[PDB]
């Protein structure tokens, strides 16, 4: 499912400004 | 005529912006007014501390900058950008600046403190919002960057991380740090991956169409749970922003597809904020038809929930930091670039 493949992702957290 | 009153509104907000715009408060407490007690968050350019005053016992908020890290990270306009448009906006969903100062080493912004957390914390841990909660946060996003826009100003940072929830289940938009008050268009490339319009990626001139495009994403995220453009790595984020390909979870509601899909438009001419009826052909998109838009305002709804309160101070709706010492240098950093703060 796309949420399974979201939730083993590395950008799951809280993400910072580039 | 309602339309009228609205643009007396902005008229009138308009006046009275301007006026803190070209006069800025500056130098307004100091840090011994204060006791530091824990950081609250994190971005790419300092941290937010949770802070008491000494004299009132209230709690704040204080953004933390390092003079030399601003100068070192070629980020120097944009920390005086933030600092001179926060203390002079007021709008129902932007957080308050309370004090402003600097010392030989740092530069301190004391916001109002905003206790439920970050919305990003409560999205995550609940999966995803019904499309009334999702609807509910997005019309006070839509009444800030209408506010926003008509004073030229354009954020240029939305994502869930930076939507504070209040004590009466509001959002507080906060960090202004990418924040630019820009009649035409602009260059810079900043921004979070996931949120950038295909023009920032494509490095073309870009205008507040690219607020419109992150409120598509955001709108997204609430109601799926998970961004319209995810990967491991932001350049693969980027491909798949300038496709002009997005996919609809199966639960989207028909109107909630057709507001998507407009904001989310890759061409900024062709996307809904950026028409000839700008912000108003959002507000009457089917998809807010039942949204009362001075009772959001006016904070009269109903919030989808209140978060949870164990007295002042408490910061247990915010995740635990490694703290740092605040030191500061006998001798005056960057005094020049940093005058007018
Ligand atoms: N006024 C505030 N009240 C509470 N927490 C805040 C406040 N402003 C910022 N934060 C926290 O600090 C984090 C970084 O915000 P920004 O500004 O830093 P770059 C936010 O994601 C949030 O966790």
């Amino acid at each position: 499912t796309t949420y399974a493949d979201f939730i083993a992702s590395g950008r799951t957290g809280r993400r910072s400004a580039i | 005529s309602e339309q009228e009153s609205v643009k007396e509104f902005l008229a009138k907000a308009k006046e009275e912006f301007l006026k803190k715009w070209e006069s800025p408060s500056q130098n307004t407490a100091q840090l011994d007014h204060f006791d530091r007690i824990k950081t609250l968050g994190t971005g790419s350019f300092g941290r937010v501390m949770l802070v008491k005053h000494k004299e009132t016992g209230n709690h704040y908020a204080m953004k933390i900058l390092d003079k030399q890290k601003v100068v070192k990270l070629k980020q120097i306009e944009h920390t005086l950008n933030e600092k001179r448009i926060l203390q002079a906006v007021n709008f129902p969903f932007l957080v308050k600046l309370e004090f402003s100062f600097k010392d030989n080493s740092n530069l301190y912004m004391v916001m109002e403190y905003v206790p439920g957390g970050e919305m990003f914390s409560h999205l995550r841990r609940i999966g995803r919002f019904s499309e009334p909660h999702a609807r509910f946060y997005a019309a006070q996003i839509v009444l800030t960057f209408e506010y926003l826009h008509s004073l030229d100003l354009i954020y240029r940072d939305l994502k869930p991380e930076n939507l504070l929830i209040d004590q009466q289940g509001y959002i507080q938009v906060t960090d202004f740090g990418f924040a630019k008050r820009v009649k035409g268009r602009t260059w810079t490339l900043c921004g979070t991956p996931e949120y950038l319009a295909p023009e920032i990626i494509l490095s073309k001139g870009y205008n507040k169409a690219v607020d419109w495009w992150a409120l598509g994403v955001l709108i997204y995220e609430m109601a799926a749970g998970y961004p319209p453009f995810f990967a491991d790595q932001p350049i693969q984020i980027y491909e798949k922003i300038v496709s002009g390909k997005v996919r609809f979870p199966s639960h989207f509601s028909s109107d909630l597809k057709d507001l998507l899909r407009n904001l989310l438009q890759v061409d900024l001419t062709k996307r809904f904020g950026n028409l000839k009826n700008g912000v108003n052909d959002i507000k009457n998109h089917k998809w807010f038809a039942t949204t009362d838009w001075i009772a959001i305002y006016q904070r009269k709804v109903e919030a989808p929930f209140i978060p949870k309160f164990k007295g002042p101070g408490d910061t247990s709706n915010f995740d635990d930091y490694e703290e740092e010492e605040i030191r500061v240098s006998i001798n005056e950093k960057c005094g020049k670039e940093f005058t007018e703060f």
